[PDB]
Formats: structure tokens, sequence, C-alpha cells
């Protein structure tokens, strides 16, 4: 069982293969190892392949994992790293800050833009408000969270050059949106807190 | 009552069941600032991966793959044909001198001995058939720099002209960065200048010479083409 770790680590993993991608087979490698958790990991949660075409709601993933880690009292917040290793591009979710820092380890760790040439040897590294950095100058202040506008990173995959473009997705019926919103405060209210 | 929803609330409601999270997921389904506007003129090279042109006379934007009307009704496989060698394209359809007759035309009606630098330059055709492919017959003007090296302009029919994403693709990956790629506007309608990358890149060769000289024989030229040409040259020429 080893519930405490074990049990937290399969929740995790079952959230990103469920809401990282809406649609397609993800090839996604799970990590069977307690050094997950344990401080300067070199190991990932799960490593996610990326797909020409594909759209990945980054963003989501992100903020349900940071939730889900607070309410078991882990300090550190996760970090998201896709890298180019020359094969294909991978996306790697590390809990905590790994130890490959910005002090000459592999290809400069790429900040956020609308578009992202990721050569061989490359990596982007998100963090915890990154996402809101991004989305800050390209919506009005009410709609910068997350429940209205939404990161998301598609894959441009071609022999000749790799590029990561991030884009920002809105709900075109608000009031569509509103109904779902009820929905989930509705569960939210049933549902009983400490 | 629907105030106080916080975020913890929204993951919470999910943890419950994750068919809400792909409801809400669902909902949020437009990209928020797919068009671009954009002003001539623009050097192509420079310029993001995956992007469409939809240039028009009132307004020039460029607009995502993923999300341009005519890239999306038409056969978005369309036809994928293999010009993916420079030099293999090049030695394909030199064959076909019966069509691409206006690039001959144009290169011999100059003559300036430079026609023997067209034909050093494979690349110019390349340009030619994807650009015919693509986006309609062309009207190609050769120009003489200061450089050995001729600069090209190839002149596309079209009040409002949508440049594929595929096309671009072509073009900057396997001729880009030996040749310069840009758009610009002359009078009658919009234009990709070709041009040599200064002085600092000279690659591939081929030496068919009088072959392709006698094979043209001076075809002839049509009035209408013989117009079109002589005016544009005359308008590179003021620029
Ligand atoms: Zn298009």
């Amino acid at each position: 069982m080893a519930s405490p770790e074990e049990r937290l680590l399969d929740e995790l993993n079952n959230v990103i293969v469920s809401f990282l991608c809406d649609s397609g087979s993800l090839e996604v490698e799970r990590c069977s190892g307690a050094h997950v958790f344990s401080r300067g990991s070199s190991q990932p949660l799960c490593t996610v392949k990326l797909r020409h075409g594909q759209i990945y709601h980054l963003e989501f993933v992100y903020k349900f994992l940071a939730f889900k880690l607070k309410n078991c009292n882990y300090p550190s917040s996760p970090v998201f790293v896709i890298s180019n290793n020359g094969l294909a591009t991978t996306l790697r979710c590390f809990l905590h800050e790994p130890s490959g820092l910005r002090s000459g380890q592999s290809g400069p760790c790429l900040g956020l833009s609308t578009d992202v040439d990721l050569p061989k040897n490359s990596i982007i590294m998100l963090g915890q408000d990154d996402f809101i950095k991004f989305k800050s100058p390209l919506v009005f202040p009410a709609e910068l969270d997350l429940l209205k506008s939404m990161v998301v990173c598609r894959a441009y995959i071609t022999e000749h050059r790799t590029t990561m473009q991030f884009l920002v997705f809105q709900a075109a019926n608000a009031q569509k949106a509103s109904r779902v919103m009820d929905m989930i405060s509705d569960m939210s209210q049933q549902l009983s807190r400490s | 009552d629907r105030s106080h929803f916080s975020l913890r609330d929204f993951f919470r409601g999910i943890s419950a069941n994750f068919e809400l999270g792909k409801d809400f997921l669902r909902e949020m389904n437009t990209p928020i600032h797919v068009s671009e506007a954009v002003f001539l003129p623009l050097s192509l090279c420079t310029l993001s991966p995956g992007r469409c042109l939809r240039l028009s006379p009132f307004g020039h934007s460029l607009t995502l793959g993923s999300h341009c009307e005519i890239c999306i009704n038409r056969s978005q496989v369309h036809v994928p044909q293999e010009f993916s060698s420079t030099q293999l394209s090049f030695f394909n359809n030199v064959h076909k001198i019966i069509p691409n007759k206006t690039f001959y035309v144009s290169l011999l009606s100059s003559s300036p001995s430079a026609v023997k630098a067209g034909l050093s330059q494979p690349s110019l055709l390349y340009a030619y058939l994807v650009t015919g492919h693509f986006c309609g017959t062309i009207c190609p003007i050769f120009s003489t720099n200061g450089k050995g090296r001729l600069i090209m302009h190839l002149l596309l029919q079209g009040t409002s002209l949508h440049i594929p994403e595929t096309c671009l693709k072509l073009l900057c990956e396997n001729i880009g960065p030996t040749y310069e790629l840009a758009v610009d506007l002359v009078g009658d309608a919009f234009c990709i200048k070709v041009s040599p990358r200064d002085t600092v890149y000279e690659k591939a060769v081929n030496v068919d010479e009088d072959a392709i000289y006698e094979a043209i024989k001076d075809l002839e030229c049509g009035d209408e083409l013989r117009l079109q040409i002589i005016n544009y040259t005359q308008l590179i020429l003021e620029n």
C-alpha cells in the first residue's frame, strides 16, 4: 500500500493522464520511485511524449497538481520541463525544481513566449507564476484567472525544426461556461471539508 | 452564495468527478489571438514557423494554420508533392520547358549574359514552382544587382492573396537560408523577392550551358506578357 506516498503518486499520474490531452493516445512513462519526493529530484512523476499538432492543457494540469499537493501539506510547488533530446520532445513533471540549474546546465532555461524555437539539447522551464506573467499583457485584468483564460501548449514538430507554440484559450459561450461552473460549485458545496 | 468560488472549490468539485473538469476543458475551445496584423515590407525568413498570410489591398494580416478558414475548408491534406529537395525538384522539372515558359521568357528577355547566372542558381526555379503550385500563375522578373548574382521578383496575380502555411514552410526551410525571401507589392500586385544573402553564401552549381540555350529557341513572347514584363522591369528600375 504505502498509501501516504504511493497513493498520492498514483492519483497525480491519473490526473495527468486524464486531463493533459483531451484526445488521442498519450505516450506517458510513469515513474515507480520514492526519489520523486526527495529534495533535489532528478526523476519525474511522469514523462509525456509530445506529438505534432496535439493540444496539451498545461495550466489546468499544473494548477490541479498544485492544489492536490497543498492539500497534502507538501511545501514545494511543481515544475514542468519541456525539452528536446534530439529524438523527441518530452514534458517532464518534477514536483520540485530539479538540480539542472541556469548555470550552464544544457541549453538555457528558455522562458515563455508566443513561439519558442526548441532546438536539440534545449529546454523550457515552467514554474509557479509563469502562466500569470505570460497571460498578463494578453488579457484584461478580470480575465487573468484560469477560470476564464487557460494556457495551453501546441507542438509544431517538423523534421527540419521543432517549435512550441503557447496559446491562451477562452470560452466562447460564456453562459454555458457559467452553467458548468455552477455544476462544479454545487459539487464542491455538497462534499465535506475537514 | 455564488461568490467565494475559490480555485480550491473548483478543483475539489472536479476531484469528485473528473468529467466536470473535462466539461470545463471542452468549453474553453477558442484561442484568444490567432490573427496578427502585419505591415509591408516583411522579411519572410525572420518569421514565426507556422503562419498563413492573408494579404489584401486594405489590410495585410497573418494568421495560424490551425485556425485559417480557407486552409481548413479546402482539403487540409490537399496534394502533398515531393518538392522536398531543392536539387531534386530542380532536375525534376527543368524538363518541363513547355510549362514554366514565363520564367525562361523573362531570363531570356534580359539576355545580359547573366542568363548563365540565372541557370547557376537552381533555387530560383524552386521558388517559382512552389509559388505557382499553391498560389497560382506567377509573372517572373529578373534584375541585376551590383552583385553578379541576379535578384528575382516573382509577382503574384491577385487582389486578395492567401499564402498558405505549407508554401511558406517549403520556401523558408529549403531555400530560405541560402536566399533572402521577402514580400512587398509593386503597383499592380504583390511580389516575393528572392535575393542572394549579400555575398556571404553562394552554394550549389551545375552547367548545362548551351544545351538549354539551343533549347529555348527564343519562344514567342505573348504581348500580354510582353507588356507586363516591360512595365514591371521599368517600375523595378524606378525603385
Ligand atoms: Zn491559410
